[PDB]
């Protein structure tokens, strides 16, 4: 939960942990205070919104047949009005009032009613038959009314042929009772399918029958369940095993695990015209979309989405729907999006609290949608013009998580009550229960024929012309089903946005949640390499090798750096001991080496990847923020944040050190390297600049101010173009590295990006002493260090000693040292204190 | 300079002048040049009536019957020969009728010989919402059908199948009825109908726009455009009853028919001007500079809304089409151009003027006509396959 | 500023055009006898246009539609004979006082002032002054100013010419005419071929706005107070001329000239 | 559908109430007795739009506006579009229109300064004059 | 678009005048290089950007220099008429003749100055640096 949400005097909590040990405080500003101990915004003690659960918030500040019955909008049938359940905020709909009133028909007498009169608690009231309404002109006569108006006259479709209306049913439904809409007898029975932790369960319609799909005690929570009907498939996702299972309904001793290694899948939806699965990873930040084999996959939603929690699909119009917390401003909200990713809009943006389940009505063209902090059930169009509410309160809808819709019914999954639960898509004053146990239910789907209708698929002729993926999408002009091309990892859009390209030169990023690699130009392919990611996780260190297809990453969650191959066909560990803050990381491909800095110790350290030695080669530093290494020249570039900033130079194996710039830097962060100049480049987070000199720090130019880079963090430099990231924006920028002012925005809301490098072969050039045939690893035993002038050092790994020939080091590498992890002025212990 | 010196092109000389045909045209005339006829099959009329589309041959003054609807057909252009299996294809237009919405259509109208003996079916472009289409044109350069509403009072721009869909012109229209293009020149010229009526001329995408005629304007209802004299515009009012033609740049006008019987529509062939009247179901020919005196050919049926002619080279196919495939979704022609365009309800991606971002479509590739020629007879297989049986003295396949 | 136009002479055609700041209208009002016209003035107040020639040496008085013309100088300006119309190429209108200013770069340059009826024929700056191709006024501080395009000066004096200060003092390679709004002034440069502006005091503030293949010729603000609303000596009847009616010297009252 | 598709106008000739407000066409528009509707602009023009001529009784002409150079009136109060005020047809039935006071040639313009004058009411620019 | 946030027409840009205030408009992004002069157009030989290489084939011959080599001059046509009072100069330029040897370029291209020989200082005067 929300860290504001917590002791905040209202239970979001399950068990309600949030509110038990809390202490409060008052409230005020643009607020309101009121019955329970709760705060609401200014604006709603005035909207006709029972947002306070004592319904207060409207007392001072409605259809035929009907009564506001309190002194403002809350509105209920003409029976309730008497009839002996206090159905509005105090009474004043009952058989007499604690507030003083009394039901009675007397000012019936004066009122000489056109048609039936009713008895009201306060005076009296008058009404007319269908198809009318009572005049404001006079509160007496009868005039005409369209009644199609009415919300929930009909369950599909209404029509004033003459005043009078009728309820017409889709083309897949039968008409009952005169306004009911039943599914035709062709179709099988429909069936329930939810989820109770451990298992799976099949029910009826009804509620008497239940069964379930896979009894095999061998997997987590079941989470998410979708349907494919033609198929007689069911899809559901387990993100304790991090996998995705699909079963025949039979539940005969077949399941089977998609080939999707996607990390932490939380929800999941099904599209039925394409054969598609779409996946919500909530901890990631992602949608993905994969085939019903989970072979095929595409990046679809990455950037300005805060953990998606509830999905849902219309493929047979292209349309999206998810709910999300915007990453650049954190306010939970309901958005519609083409099946492509290509269009977003945002249905739901105001009392939304946490928006988890969402489900749609494909005959009404409705979205439904759950919300566990305001307690209510909502339904919107697919255009967002008109809001309904089903049930609101927590003694209807105290926690509900889970949505699926059927018919005139709507079942969800409430895990106060610990139930499943039916209630009717229109308005339920009053829901019902379908299941219950003492097991919290966590996903609910409907199986009917009629859930997944049949549409023509424009990609399943010829691949819909795609050379790689074919995706649905929304025709924006014709309003109906259209198709976009995707391409895999490692691919890119051609110009004529069908052929696929390969892309062999990237540039990659890291972020709390991923590491990413995304073309250098303005695309719509939102990943080329194939993501990076873990949980809780925060990615801060990056560097690459382009000879052999490895990138290197550091995780300070974990506190271990790790390569890995942009295929993601591999994953090791470099180190997981004694690293301490892994500010930053730089590789050198001459030696195969790896360089890091650590802020905890203070410290440089290198390390050979080939048989895995380590040395510290730089101690004492002050804020060690930035590394980068030049193999061909013989020189290490770092940068100290302690007051004076500075940027220093050295020899590979760091034995020299010398400031080369140490004026107006308040924080020297990623510097970069240009080998077609000979020059390099740093940026500033301070001051918010960006300055290049050359390997002396004897010439310094710095370039005009980036017209939105107000407070960058990492730089990168590839062919004419300089590329930066900001910390504020969350995005990535392209500047002309002569100038500064060329202007460009790669990629937004991206949440906390941290670094940027470009990965490139062609950047990876050069030769030192060590690469020699004649002298392989520069003949040096344990370490080979490039220094200038095409001279050569040979290193030892920790604790080990040289001898004689100043080339070959022996001696014993078995020891670590101590774990100094406290700062001067504090003894060490033990315990980790 | 003159504008009757001659019927297609002029040239100078010392003391004199020369007239001479374009190519696809010969020359008879007692004088060189004078008058130009047309290489290929004799030209056809289509005349669309109140329900039906009926076709007649100025060689054989014959009739034949080509099609017949269950609403009012309002505007005929055609495509000729698209796909060089003999067979043009004819766009139609249909008014909405009660709740029941507007629509264009699509049918296959075969060069050959043929009637009642090869039924031909409808196709329907999907164009969702028209309401009053008062106006069609076809551009077969761009490969584009371009239609006017006028109680939408908008001018938009599809491509031949109804794939993508574009308003070019929305702003400061009053009930536009008439549009016929120019792919050469790369620019639409249409007419409203409005309290004030005008005519007014644009670039095919729209970018530019300027009025030509705004005044002696009662009733603008029919627009035709000649290429072979220059680029020429011309168009019948039946309310000041007169036939009017002006340069493409409005520079020049002039009165060619006067006292012309209701005039509703208009068309131009070798050297003649074709129009119908009105309420006469009367069709009248006359010469396209209004010299001599004037002809009726056919007393057809009062309904008749339209006299269009249908020849190879009544458009000339052979100009070039500069899209290169460069555009995405929309290419449209402009002077000395193409500009690229998105769908209605779409944007170009960020960054991006060659690029839209908006959902990909098929190309809806229309179904097998019935292709019987030399007056043979058409079936229908139980496949709905279209099959042949030919007449004593034709065989092979169809009726080649 | 009345009828938002804008008038404008051609040298390769000899004739003087306007047009309406809409660009929908243009229309040609002096196409002939003109030998060479080297300066345009317009008159919003009066509704009159003055010019200048170079060949016939002199200055020239219309109404806005080319039709009554009227010469207003010739000759020479201080019956001395040491400052004539030789080279004529600057003219600025002051209605307020009822004077004309013109400058002359021939070898006795001088910048002189007349009165729009043509009296009061008098020089306001004959002292280091070489090359005028520039004047221009400040209404808001009754203030002349001039550029030298030999001596590289920009200088503002007052309506009279008894007190001199320089924007700029021969830093400037080839100025031309000037503008003024505001704070800044605005001149052209026929060396760099730029138009650059300053601050109109002392310059401590100069920027460069455009630079150009062609050489700039003439530069003008367009805002309404550039052309300051003021009562009409001729509003009511014309003051009863029979075909030109000017403002006297000194702005108080008219004259009426054939 | 308010077009006449029979030439007697019957099929709108029964057309029941096609607006609560007991009118059969909307704003903008001018309805006949023979349920047709028609553009007012076509009211009193000389040509009956309405099949039964109910769009041009003669006691609507007076009311519709018609500027002098566009447009032009007849004796009989009815209006004419320009172009047929000589067109050699007698689109008013009064014959007003085709009158020779209308359809008499120009007057010419009298000979200006720097123009010559000749017998033939014509004027020449001076140079021409020899 | 400018990076400095104004606007020109687009015919402008990769013409040779910084028309943007910050040379925006004529910089590598752009490619001026590789633009393809017009027929109606003319072009020059030593095209350095931002050195427009296309010239309006009415301004080719003008009297005034178009191109950076002024070839469009140094084409075919004659030198412009001057007045016998002034002094004529390789930029196309008429200046009075008493300008003619004072030190200060009055022409531009020195043509006012190249060649000169100056005499020396009278008593009345002083002399400067
Ligand atoms: C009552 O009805 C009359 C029409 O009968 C209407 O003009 C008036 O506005 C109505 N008043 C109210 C308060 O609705
Ligand atoms: C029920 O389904 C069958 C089979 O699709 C269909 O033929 C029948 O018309 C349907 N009935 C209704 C009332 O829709
Ligand atoms: C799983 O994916 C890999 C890589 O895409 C592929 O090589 C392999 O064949 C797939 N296996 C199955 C069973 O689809
Ligand atoms: C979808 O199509 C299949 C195959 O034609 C048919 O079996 C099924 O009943 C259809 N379902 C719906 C809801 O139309
Ligand atoms: C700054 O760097 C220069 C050059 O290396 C050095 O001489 C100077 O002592 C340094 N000063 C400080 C305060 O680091
Ligand atoms: C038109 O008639 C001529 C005979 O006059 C004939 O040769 C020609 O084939 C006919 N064209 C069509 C399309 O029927
Ligand atoms: C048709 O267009 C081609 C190519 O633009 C041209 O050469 C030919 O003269 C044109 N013919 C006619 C008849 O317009
Ligand atoms: C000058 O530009 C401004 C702003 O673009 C515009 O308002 C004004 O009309 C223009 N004037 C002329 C004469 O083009
Ligand atoms: C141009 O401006 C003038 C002066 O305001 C005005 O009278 C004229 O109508 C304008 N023309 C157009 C076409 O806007
Ligand atoms: C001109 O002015 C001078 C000033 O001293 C005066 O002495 C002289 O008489 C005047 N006349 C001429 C023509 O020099
Ligand atoms: C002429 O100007 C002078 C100043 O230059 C002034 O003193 C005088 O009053 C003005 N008027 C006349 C008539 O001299
Ligand atoms: C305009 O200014 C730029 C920058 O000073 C210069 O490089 C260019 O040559 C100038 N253009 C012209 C035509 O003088
Ligand atoms: C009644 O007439 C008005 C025009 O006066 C029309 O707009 C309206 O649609 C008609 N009644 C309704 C509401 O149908
Ligand atoms: C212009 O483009 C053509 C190809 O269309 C190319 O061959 C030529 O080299 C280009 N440049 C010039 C100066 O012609
Ligand atoms: C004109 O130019 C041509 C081509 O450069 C040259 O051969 C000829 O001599 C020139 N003629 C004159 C008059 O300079
Ligand atoms: C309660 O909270 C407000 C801020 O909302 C202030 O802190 C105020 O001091 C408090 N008021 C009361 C009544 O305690
Ligand atoms: C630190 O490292 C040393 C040497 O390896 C010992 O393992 C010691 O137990 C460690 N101390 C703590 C608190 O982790
Ligand atoms: C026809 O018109 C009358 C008078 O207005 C009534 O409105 C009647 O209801 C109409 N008839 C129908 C069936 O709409
Ligand atoms: C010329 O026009 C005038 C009116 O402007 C008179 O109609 C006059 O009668 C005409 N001249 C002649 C000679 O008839
Ligand atoms: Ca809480
Ligand atoms: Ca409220
Ligand atoms: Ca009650
Ligand atoms: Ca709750
Ligand atoms: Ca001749
Ligand atoms: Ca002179
Ligand atoms: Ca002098
Ligand atoms: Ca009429
Ligand atoms: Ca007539
Ligand atoms: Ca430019
Ligand atoms: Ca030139
Ligand atoms: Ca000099």
């Amino acid at each position: 939960i929300l860290r504001a949400y917590v002791c905040d005097h209202d239970n979001d909590c399950e068990d309600n942990s949030d509110e038990h040990n809390c202490n409060y405080d008052t409230c005020g500003g643009h607020q309101f205070t009121c019955s329970n101990g709760q705060c609401i915004n200014q604006n709603w003690v005035c909207d006709g919104d029972d947002d306070c659960q004592d319904s207060g918030d409207e007392d001072g500040c409605c259809y035929p047949r009907e009564w506001a019955c309190p002194g403002s909008g809350r509105c209920i049938s003409m029976d309730k009005v008497c009839d002996g359940v206090p159905d509005c905020p105090e009474g004043e709909d009952e058989n007499n009032a604690t507030s003083g009133r009394y039901c009675g028909t007397g000012l019936c007498s004066i009122l000489n009613c056109e048609y039936q009169c009713h008895q009201t608690p306060y005076g009296g009231e008058c009404f007319c038959p269908p198809g009318h309404i009572i005049n404001s002109n006079d509160s007496r006569t009868c005039i005409d009314f369209d009644d199609c108006q009415i919300w929930g006259i009909c369950d599909q479709k209404c029509e004033s042929r003459q005043g009078r209306h009728q309820c017409l049913c889709e083309e897949g439904y039968i008409l009952e009772r005169g306004q009911h809409c039943k599914s035709n007898d062709s179709f099988s029975a429909a069936s329930i399918i939810f989820s109770n932790g451990r298992d799976l369960l099949v029910g009826d319609l009804h509620g008497r029958n239940f069964r379930i799909l896979a009894e095999s005690k061998n997997r987590g929570i079941v989470m998410g369940v979708d349907f494919h009907y033609q198929k007689h498939r069911v899809f559901w996702t387990d993100p304790m095993q991090a996998k995705v299972f699909s079963t025949d309904i039979n539940g005969l001793n077949t399941q089977e695990i998609l080939n999707v290694s996607i990390d932490a899948p939380e929800n999941l939806a099904v599209d039925w015209i394409n054969n598609k699965l779409y996946l919500v990873e909530t901890r990631v930040n992602r949608i993905d979309v994969v085939n019903l084999e989970g072979n095929q996959r595409v990046t679809l939603i990455t950037e300005n989405l805060g953990h998606p929690r509830g999905i849902a699909l219309d493929p047979t119009v292209g349309y999206l729907f998810f709910s999300d917390w915007g990453s650049l401003s954190g306010q939970p909200k309901v958005e519609r999006a083409f099946m492509d990713g290509s269009n977003r809009k945002d249905l739901v943006t105001t009392k939304l609290g946490w928006p988890a389940g969402i489900t749609l009505d494909l005959v009404s063209k409705r979205v439904y949608w759950v919300d566990s902090r305001y307690d209510y059930i909502e339904t919107v169009t697919y255009d967002g013009i008109q809001r309904k509410t089903v049930a609101r309160g927590g003694s209807l809808v105290p926690h509900p998580f889970g949505i699926s819709l059927f018919e005139e019914h709507v079942f969800f999954t409430d895990w106060t009550k610990m139930a499943v639960m039916k209630a009717n898509k229109f308005t339920d004053t009053n829901p019902q229960v379908y299941h219950q146990s003492s097991l919290t239910p966590f996903g609910v789907t409907v199986y009917h024929a009629l859930r997944q209708p049949n549409a023509t698929n424009p990609c399943g002729n010829n691949n819909g012309g795609c050379a790689q993926i074919c995706v649905l999408s929304h025709r924006t002009d014709n309003g109906g089903l259209g198709y976009r091309c995707k391409c895999e990892f490692g691919f890119e859009l051609d110009a004529d946005e069908h052929h696929c390209v390969a892309v062999k030169n990237f540039l990659l990023f890291s972020s709390q949640t991923a590491v990413r690699g995304i073309p250098f130009t303005l695309s719509t392919q939102e990943d080329v390499m194939v993501p990076v990611t873990g949980s809780p996780s925060f990615f801060v260190g990056i560097d690459f090798d382009a000879q052999h297809s490895t990138i290197f990453y550091s995780d300070l969650s974990k506190n271990i750096i790790y390569q890995q191959k942009i295929d993601g066909t591999g994953k090791e560990v470099i180190t997981a001991n004694r690293l301490q803050n892994v500010e930053c990381l730089s590789f050198d491909w001459i030696s195969r080496n790896l360089y890091w800095t650590d802020g905890g110790s203070k410290s440089v350290t290198v390390m050979k990847l080939a048989d895995k030695s380590r040395r510290q080669i730089i101690s004492n530093l002050n804020n060690p923020r930035s590394i980068v290494v030049h193999p061909a020249a013989g020189y290490m570039f770092l940068s100290d944040w302690f007051r004076p900033a500075k940027i220093m130079r050295a020899w590979s194996d760091g034995s020299h050190l010398m400031p080369i710039v140490n004026t107006s830097l308040g924080w020297p962060n990623g510097l970069a390297i240009d080998w077609s100049t000979s020059r390099l480049y740093w940026v500033d987070a301070f001051f918010d600049k960006i300055e290049h000199s050359n390997l002396d720090g004897l010439d310094r130019k710095r370039l005009g101010h980036v017209d939105q880079m107000t407070h960058p963090f990492g730089l990168t430099v590839f062919k004419d173009n300089v590329f930066l990231t900001d910390w504020r924006l969350g995005a990535i920028i392209r500047v002309r590295k002569s100038d500064g002012g060329d202007m460009t925005v790669v990629r937004r809301g991206i949440s906390s990006i941290m670094h940027v490098k470009a990965y490139d072969a062609d950047l990876q050039t050069g030769t030192n002493y060590c690469s020699q045939t004649t002298h392989p690893n520069g003949d040096c035993s344990h370490f080979c260090f490039p220094v200038p002038n095409f001279q050569r050092v040979c290193g030892c790994p920790y604790g080990m000693k040289l001898q004689r020939d100043q080339m070959t080091c022996e001696g014993d590498p078995a020891r670590e040292p101590p774990t100094q992890q406290c700062g001067s002025s504090s003894f060490p212990c033990n315990n980790g204190k | 300079e003159e504008f009757g010196i001659c019927p297609q092109s002029c040239r100078n000389s010392k003391g004199s002048y020369e007239c001479f045909c374009v190519d696809g045209f010969k020359s008879m005339s007692t004088h060189y040049g004078e008058r130009c006829a047309a290489d290929g099959s004799p030209p056809l009329l289509l005349l669309p009536e109140n329900v039906r589309i009926r076709k007649y041959n100025i060689s054989s003054e014959k009739f034949s019957e080509y099609l017949e609807e269950e609403e009012h057909i309002q505007a005929i252009d055609y495509d000729w020969d698209p796909e060089g299996i003999g067979l043009s294809v004819v766009y139609y237009t249909v008014l909405s009728q009660g709740s029941q919405f507007g629509a264009i259509k699509r049918a296959y109208l075969p060069d050959f010989e043929s009637g009642s003996n090869n039924p031909v079916r409808e196709v329907d472009l999907g164009l969702k919402y028209l309401m009053q289409p008062d106006g069609l044109a076809v551009d077969w350069v761009g490969r584009h059908i371009y239609w006017s509403d006028a109680k939408s009072q908008r001018i938009e721009v599809a491509t031949l199948d109804g794939r993508y869909r574009k308003w070019l012109i929305t702003t400061q229209l009053d009930q536009p009825a008439a549009i016929a293009v120019n792919p050469k020149l790369g620019l639409m010229f249409w007419t409203d109908q409005g309290k004030q009526p005008k005519i007014e001329s644009a670039w095919m995408n729209g970018e530019h726009r300027s009025v030509l005629a705004s005044a002696n304007l009662g009733w603008p209802n029919g627009l035709s455009i000649d290429y072979l004299n220059g680029d020429r515009i011309y168009w019948s009012d039946s309310k000041e009853d007169v036939i009017e033609s002006i340069k493409y740049d409005g520079t020049d006008r002039r009165l060619i028919i006067n006292d012309a019987m209701k005039p509703f529509s208009l068309d131009i062939f070798e050297d003649q001007l074709y129009w119908v009247a009105k309420e006469k179901g009367e069709v009248w020919r006359q010469n396209k500079f209004g010299k001599g005196n004037k002809e009726k050919l056919l007393v057809v049926n009062p309904w008749l809304t339209q006299v269009r002619i249908f020849h190879q080279l009544r458009y000339n196919q052979s100009v070039s089409n500069p899209c290169k495939q460069v555009c995405s979704h929309l290419c449209l022609l402009r002077p000395g151009g193409y500009s690229c365009a998105c769908p209605q309800g779409s944007d170009f991606v960020t960054g991006s003027t060659v690029e839209c971002d908006a959902a990909s479509e098929l190309p809806i590739t229309m179904p097998s006509p019935c292709r019987c020629m030399h007056g043979g007879s058409c079936y229908f297989d139980e496949n709905d396959l279209p099959k042949c049986k030919c007449s004593s003295g034709y065989s092979g396949e169809y009726c080649e | 500023r009345v009828e938002e136009r804008l008038y404008w002479i051609d040298a390769e055609k000899q004739i003087i055009e306007r047009m309406f700041l809409n660009k929908t209208n243009q229309e040609t009002i002096i196409s002939h006898r003109l030998r060479r016209a080297e300066s345009l003035a317009v008159d919003w107040v009066s509704r009159k246009l003055y010019w200048l020639d170079a060949i016939l040496d002199c200055l020239f008085v219309s109404d806005l539609e080319g039709r009554q013309r009227k010469m207003l100088a010739q000759h020479c300006v201080d019956a001395n004979n040491t400052f004539c119309f030789e080279n004529p190429r600057g003219i600025v209108l002051h209605p307020q006082r009822g004077y004309v200013y013109w400058a002359d770069w021939g070898d006795h340059a001088y910048i002189a002032r007349i009165g729009m009826d043509g009296t009061n024929k008098t020089v306001i700056i004959s002292t280091k002054i070489e090359w005028p191709n520039a004047i221009t006024i400040d209404y808001t501080n009754d203030l002349l100013y001039w550029a030298d395009a030999h001596l590289g000066y920009i200088e503002f004096s007052d309506l009279e010419g008894h007190h001199r200060h320089t924007v700029y003092d021969g830093t400037l390679p080839h100025p031309f005419a000037l503008t003024i709004f505001e704070d800044t002034v605005f001149w052209t440069d026929w060396n760099t071929r730029t138009v650059e502006k300053g601050n109109k005091y002392d310059g401590s503030g100069r920027v460069v706005l455009v630079n150009t293949t062609h050489k700039p010729f003439d530069i003008h603000v367009l805002h309404p107070y550039r052309q300051p609303i003021m009562s009409n000596p001729c509003a009511t009847n014309n003051g009863g001329c029979s075909h030109l009616c000017l403002i006297k010297a000194g702005g108080r009252g008219f004259t009426c000239e054939c | 559908d308010g077009r006449a598709d029979c030439l007697d106008a019957s099929d709108e000739s029964a057309c029941p109430t096609r607006f609560p407000n007991g009118t059969y066409c909307p704003a903008a528009m001018f309805e006949c007795k023979n349920h047709v509707c028609i553009q007012s602009f076509w009211i009193c023009d000389g040509e009956n739009d309405c099949v039964d001529g109910s769009d041009e009784e003669i006691h609507l002409c007076f009311n519709v506006p018609c500027e002098s150079p566009q447009r032009f009136r007849c004796d009989n109060s009815r209006c004419i579009y320009g172009h047929q005020l000589c067109n050699g047809v007698d689109d008013c039935g009064d014959g007003s229109d085709e009158k020779e006071e209308h359809c008499r040639k120009p007057t010419h313009k009298p000979c200006t300064d720097t123009e010559y004058k000749c017998s033939n009411g014509n004027c020449v620019s001076q140079h021409y004059v020899c | 678009h400018c990076d400095n946030g104004r606007c020109i027409s687009s015919s402008w840009v990769c013409d040779g005048d910084n028309d943007c205030g910050d040379m925006s408009d004529e910089d590598q992004r752009h490619h001026c290089e590789l633009q393809n002069c017009s027929s109606t157009e003319f072009t020059c030989i030593n095209s350095r950007p931002p050195n427009r290489r296309c010239i309006p084939q009415h301004w080719v011959c003008d009297g005034d220099a178009d191109c950076a080599d002024a070839l469009d001059e140094l084409q075919n046509c004659t030198m412009r008429a001057c007045s016998t009072g002034e002094f004529s100069c390789a930029n196309g330029r008429c200046i009075r003749q008493s300008f003619r040897c004072d030190r200060r370029n009055d022409c531009g291209d020195y043509s006012d100055e190249r060649g000169c020989s100056y005499p020396p200082c009278r008593d009345d005067q002083f002399t400067c640096q």
